[PDB]
């Protein structure tokens, strides 16, 4: 009478962890620090 | 101890009696065990509730 589900194993809770842990790399950018954001209204920027 | 009863007769006057001596018994009772088992893993008693 062990561990086995159909031998006492069934009584057994259930434990989880729900937080999600993500397993992607991404990336780090530092452009959008430096350079010039200016406001479109349209589709082309003109200068 | 188990018995039963005495056997009278309706007799005439000057007349032998029977002889009624009654007979016994023992009843006898042993007595007997019974069993059962249920083995059980460390890990089980720890871990199940």
């Amino acid at each position: 009478m062990g561990l086995t589900k159909a031998d006492g194993g069934y009584l057994v809770p259930f434990q989880l962890d729900p937080t999600v842990i993500i397993t992607s790399n991404g990336s780090l950018n530092d452009i959008r620090r430096f350079a010039r954001q200016v406001v479109a209204t349209g589709d082309v920027w003109h200068g | 101890v188990s018995s039963a009863a005495v056997q009278w007769s309706w007799d005439a006057e000057f007349e032998e009696v029977s002889d009624d001596s009654p007979e016994f018994g023992q009843p006898e009772i042993p007595v007997k065990k019974a069993q059962g088992f249920v083995p059980i893993s460390i890990e089980a008693l720890q871990d199940e509730a």
